[PDB]
RNA sequence: UGUAUGGCAAGUCUAACCGGAGUAUCCGGGGAGGCACAGGGAAACCGACAUGGCCGCAGGGCUUGCCCGAGGGCCGCCGU
RNA sequence: UAUGCCAGCUGGUGGAUUGCUCGGCUCAGGCGCUGAUGAAGGACGUGCCAAGCUGCGAUAAGCUGUGGGGAGCCGCACGGAGGCGAAGAACCACAGAUUUCCGAAUGAGAAUCUCUAACAAUUGCUUCGCGCAAUGAGGAACCCCGAGAACUGAAACAUCUCAGUAUCGGGAGGAACAGAAAACGCAACGUGAUGUCGUUAGUAACCGCGAGUGAACGCGAUACAGCCCAAACCGAAGCCCUCACGGGCAAUGUGGUGUCAGGGCUACCUCUCAUCAGCCGACCGUCUUCACGAAGUCUCUUGGAAUAGAGCGUGAUACAGGGUGACAACCCCGUACUGAAGACCAGUACGCUGUGCGGUAGUGCCAGAGUAGCGGGGGUUGGAUAUCCCUCGCGAAUAACGCAGGCAUCGACUGCGAAGGCUAAACACAACCUGAGACCGAUAGUGAACAAGUAGUGUGAACGAACGCUGCAAAGUACCCUCAGAAGGGAGGCGAAAUAGAGCAUGAAAUCAGUUGGCGAUCGAGCGACAGGGCAUACAAGGUCCCUUGACGAAUGA
């Protein structure tokens, strides 16, 4: 079990929006949460950027990391991102928390699971 | 945010910035992690004698008496585990290791924390103190390094209404159990911390349960004593700024 | 040492002149203004008021001090033997009060007097 | 509540029959006993294989790939802006306790670059060159020959 | 050598030790060195897919069977 | 119902349990040699009465001085008799006196005694006389030099491993050892005495190439320090003893010079602040010890006793710890603050005296031999051709020479001068002092909280226990009756309590006496589980249960 009271609220929320709005996506991402720390995702850059488009939110169901190379204007959302993590990203696009991506899009909408 | 400085007196004196630190999220387990290590390094390498039992020259007599393989000399049983005045199996040993790591980000982090959870009244009232106000930490001015009497704190800390939490911490407890035999027959509440910026508070560190510390080194323990976050505290106006670097 | 066991241990075998501060008691209220101390060395000729024991308000004259025991003997202060014989009950300086001296002593009375030291 | 901590009360500990967790018997020897004989499997076969260069005649090349230096392009503005110029010497991490610096090419590279370096793959000329580059050898680099 | 939790992440951790101090705790400093960031070959020596194709789970999309399809699967190709 | 079964009750027995800690265990800081000026250890003595322990030594639990200390005292150990102390005792610190016998044990011998002036024995100096000196033995381990197993591991076993371990011989110190390159060899335009710590690294290397074994250079730190001879050239310019006189040593060389920034010699420039010898001589810090040191012993209630409850009040640079009739910052010792002394750092650092650093040119004047090196045989090591060492044999050069750089030879290149010597600091241990603890808490923890290395066993080497707790205060039980009675018993006295009365807090189980309930001398044995009856039951902590009838009414079902 957890011990991160933090990553216990965002899996709650995020439960709670699966539930009561539409999205399906809250509901997948919290079930990977739940699961072992080593199968949650570490995501550099550089796959962002070869599997991501514009407006369709990045949803990485873990961490996001700093190798390579992002031009994309995509909105990332993750559980955290590195220091590099978000500045790269913010340069060219928006990094976002998953806490923030749940209360904006609450119905999971027009959004890319990223791993 | 802002934090409102008090002069001597009790009153309002202008107000400073409060620090970006004071806004980390509260992580208390964390900060019970930094406090379970400062705990143990602390903590005295102790085992009974390596040779313990050991010195004697008692045998086994074998088959043929109608006894037990026990070694025995004079008639008594010896050295084994199971004899009355045998060796301990498996003792303390000092060899061990009892010190615990923790990574400097993680520790920073507890500490940052920690400091954070000082400026929220309903963690700091869950945590246990006693005290009637609003704003917290308690922001006081320099000049409160100078003070030299402990009765003139109290007075100033009774006009900020903070000094029920001392009264609280005024409380011996006789502990139950042979800590007693060993010096540590008594305990008490922990009340305020007071974070001053060039020396600790000589004036302050007698108050019942206080613990006086300076900005540049004021840790885990003392934001967080036994790993319960938001503890009734006081910086000084150079210390809250000298905190926001750390 | 904060450790009991020694601190025990150095009360019960402080040598002979050590063992003055066992003895002592609090002085009286004007007494304390005469001499500018809170207490003193019980001696044998000192006059004493029991403040604690079954024999708590009683006044009297202090009969013995025994610096081995680290007791006194306070006249009247007794107990009554099964023979009928009334023998001291030894006290405890701490449970006791001093309310007037015996200066025949140049040097107690000098130690009592001088501002830098204490008796 | 962990294993150990359950073991109170059934005698084996685990073990199976209390005839089991004895001496080294239980083991099959000590150590790598057997390893030839009842414990051959999953162990390297026996034997002797190959031979080594003294350690003082032995050379250690300290490397980097084109596309680790071609991705941080941008994030080296502490380095020369050409029509990009940078020599390698200065970007490898520990590169000083090696006996010199070679520019190994695995990845793309997307800009017009000018590298400086001791030694060069033929991979590392051709994607360099091929994208409007140059590869400048250093002296040290004038070993080739 | 696994696993669970936690920190940081193309990096990560300091060791002895040094300064401070509330003096065995603790705050700061210390990256020596280790592991990771390329491999193959006894050695000499050489040196790689920031993605080219197909299938497709979860998820997303649409005008509700049709699209996009991380991970995964099958191939290509690349270094030695 | 006899003998008896089960449970309980009263009282025993026993000593678990709970509480308590004068002892342990472990960590940390400091400090660290003793002895022929007879140690350490042992024997025997020594007190008014004295068996044990402690102390002491025929001046015998002590004598003297100075300082502290203080009205008390005469050790553990609270008795009786007595004595000492204001002529300042006790007690504590420093210094001194005394200090039996054996003991390295030294005049000779001996189970602690004896026989007739003694460094016995071995040495150095020497007035050649024991005249002046040295050695010996001890110490908790640590340290240095030698000798050197086996069980064991390899699933057998021989090389290997255990292990240069255990153990043995010799020896030093407060630390030892090492140490100013015939070094290193990230090969360099580089580093620069030595230990040690971290790392390099389980890497290189070894190995029935099995199991296993196992560095270094370097790097980061700690602490830092560098010098003296032999000889060349001088040639008595010298040293030791003695107050002196005088004696001894010394041409087989004392003394000057000098030591790879080579030096000497000759000729020169300039200069010294290097080095070496010697004088003076700490601060600070640290460990320990000591002085001083704030504030309630106020009310009521309970109690045998307030440190408890409630009420009122105070200190705090002091709310560490202990004591005190129950939980105490303010009753007593202490604790914070400030100050003092001793010890260690250290005869060190800084300062001073003296000396004189250095450079150019010329000069084949000097520069450590069974050595360097080779071979035979062994040990040892990671050392492999390339570790270190022993043994037998052989055996060089002379700086224009020589050694090293992990196979040999020759050449080049780079480094460096062996076969003479000294050397502070940083590091090991824990006897000794002090401090500390998520250690144990009397079958634990030391073998040892107690008479503990005690009692006791063994010819001896050696082996080796168990025993902690009256009470607030001894108030430790007067008087009387009984009795053979200082026993025991009865009655009685003390105390909150004697079921606190002496191995005396608490007082479990096994178990014993008496006794209550149930069963019981015609009856069958895993001792019970589940049902259901008899009999038994003070309160409390459980309050339900029975019968008529009625409602509901599954499967089943007349
Ligand atoms: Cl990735
Ligand atoms: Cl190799
Ligand atoms: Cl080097
Ligand atoms: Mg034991
Ligand atoms: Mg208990
Ligand atoms: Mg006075
Ligand atoms: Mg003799
Ligand atoms: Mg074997
Ligand atoms: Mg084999
Ligand atoms: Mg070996
Ligand atoms: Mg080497
Ligand atoms: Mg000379
Ligand atoms: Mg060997
Ligand atoms: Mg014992
Ligand atoms: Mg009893
Ligand atoms: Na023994
Ligand atoms: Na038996
Ligand atoms: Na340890
Ligand atoms: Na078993
Ligand atoms: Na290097
Ligand atoms: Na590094
Ligand atoms: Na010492
Ligand atoms: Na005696
Ligand atoms: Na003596
Ligand atoms: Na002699
Ligand atoms: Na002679
Ligand atoms: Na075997
Ligand atoms: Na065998
Ligand atoms: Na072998
Ligand atoms: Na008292
Ligand atoms: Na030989
Ligand atoms: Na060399
Ligand atoms: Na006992
Ligand atoms: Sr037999
Ligand atoms: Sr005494
Ligand atoms: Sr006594
Ligand atoms: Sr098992
Ligand atoms: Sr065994
Ligand atoms: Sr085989
Ligand atoms: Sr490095
Ligand atoms: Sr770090
Ligand atoms: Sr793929
Ligand atoms: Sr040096
Ligand atoms: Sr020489
Ligand atoms: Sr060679
Ligand atoms: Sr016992
Ligand atoms: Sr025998
Ligand atoms: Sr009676
Ligand atoms: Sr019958
Ligand atoms: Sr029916």
């Amino acid at each position: 079990s957890k011990t991160n009271p933090r990553l216990s609220s965002l899996i709650a929320d995020l439960k709670s929006a699966a539930r009561s709005s539409g999205g399906a996506v809250w509901g997948d991402v919290a079930e990977r949460l739940e699961k072992p720390r080593r199968t949650h995702a570490e995501v550099n850059l550089g796959r962002i950027e070869r599997y991501a488009q514009e407006d369709e939110t990045v949803v990485v169901p873990g961490k996001v990391l700093g190798s390579g190379v992002l031009q994309k204007d995509v909105t990332v959302a993750a559980v955290d991102f590195s220091g590099t993590a978000e500045t790269k990203i913010d340069q060219v696009g928006e990094a976002v928390s998953l806490e923030q991506a749940i209360e904006n899009n609450p119905e999971g909408s027009h959004v890319r699971v990223i791993r | 945010m802002q934090a409102t400085i008090y002069d001597l007196d009790g009153n309002t004196d202008g107000e400073v910035d409060l620090p970006d630190v004071f806004e980390t999220p509260v992580r208390s387990d964390l900060i019970g992690k930094a406090v379970r290590a400062a705990q143990a390094n602390r903590k005295q390498d102790y085992g009974s004698d390596e040779y313990a039992g050991l010195r004697t020259p008692a045998e086994s007599f074998g088959s043929g008496r109608g006894q037990a393989h026990v070694p025995k000399q004079d008639g008594r049983a010896r050295r084994v585990p199971q004899a009355v005045k045998g060796r301990s199996a498996h003792p303390p040993k000092t060899e061990k290791d009892r010190s615990l790591d923790l990574n400097d980000k993680e520790r920073q982090l507890a500490v940052r924390s920690a400091l954070a959870a000082t400026a929220d009244a309903d963690l700091v009232a869950d945590r246990g103190h006693e005290f009637d106000r609003d704003e917290v930490p308690v922001v006081v001015s320099d000049d409160f390094e100078d003070l030299v009497k402990t009765q003139e704190v109290v007075s100033l800390l009774e006009a900020l209404d903070v000094h029920a939490d001392i009264d609280r911490a005024d409380e011996t407890k006789i502990k139950a159990g042979q800590g007693s035999a060993r010096g540590r027959k008594y305990r008490r509440p922990a009340s305020i911390l007071f974070v001053t910026s060039d020396e600790p508070s000589t004036a302050a560190r007698n108050l019942a349960g206080a613990d006086v510390a300076t900005a540049s080194e004021v840790n885990t323990e003392d934001l967080a004593p036994g790993g319960a976050p938001g503890r009734l505290t006081v910086f000084t106006e150079s210390a809250l700024a000298e905190v926001a670097e750390r | 040492s904060k450790q009991p066991d020694k601190q025990r241990k150095s009360q019960r075998r402080a040598p002979l002149h050590e063992r003055h501060k066992q003895v002592r008691a609090t002085l009286s209220a004007d007494l304390r203004e005469e001499y500018g101390q809170r207490n003193v060395r019980v001696n044998a000729g000192d006059t004493v008021e029991v403040l604690r024991g079954d024999f708590a308000g009683e006044e009297g004259e202090v009969i013995n001090v025994d610096l081995d025991k680290a007791v006194i003997h306070v006249e009247d202060v007794t107990l009554e033997k099964t023979d009928g014989e009334e023998v001291p009950r030894p006290l405890d300086t701490s449970n006791v009060r001093v309310t007037d001296l015996d200066l025949e002593d140049e040097k107690r009375e000098a130690r009592l007097e001088s501002e830098d030291d204490s008796a | 509540t962990s294993k150990k901590k359950r073991q109170r009360g059934s005698r084996t500990h685990g073990g199976g029959s209390h005839k089991n967790r004895r001496g080294a018997g239980h083991r099959g020897g000590r150590g790598d006993a057997g390893r030839d004989k009842h414990e051959f499997h999953n162990h390297e076969p026996l034997g002797k294989s190959g031979f080594k260069r003294p350690q003082k005649v032995q050379e250690e090349a300290a490397t980097i790939d084109v596309r680790e230096i071609d991705e941080n392009v941008t994030l080296l503005a502490a380095d020369d802006v050409a029509e990009f110029r940078v020599d390698v010497r200065d970007v490898v991490e520990e590169a000083d306790d090696a006996d010199y610096v070679k520019v190994l090419g695995a990845g793309q590279v997307r800009h017009e670059l000018t590298l400086i370096a001791d030694d060069f793959s033929e991979g590392a000329r051709e994607k360099v060159e091929g994208a409007g580059g140059s590869v400048e050898l250093t002296d040290l680099g004038e070993e080739r020959q």
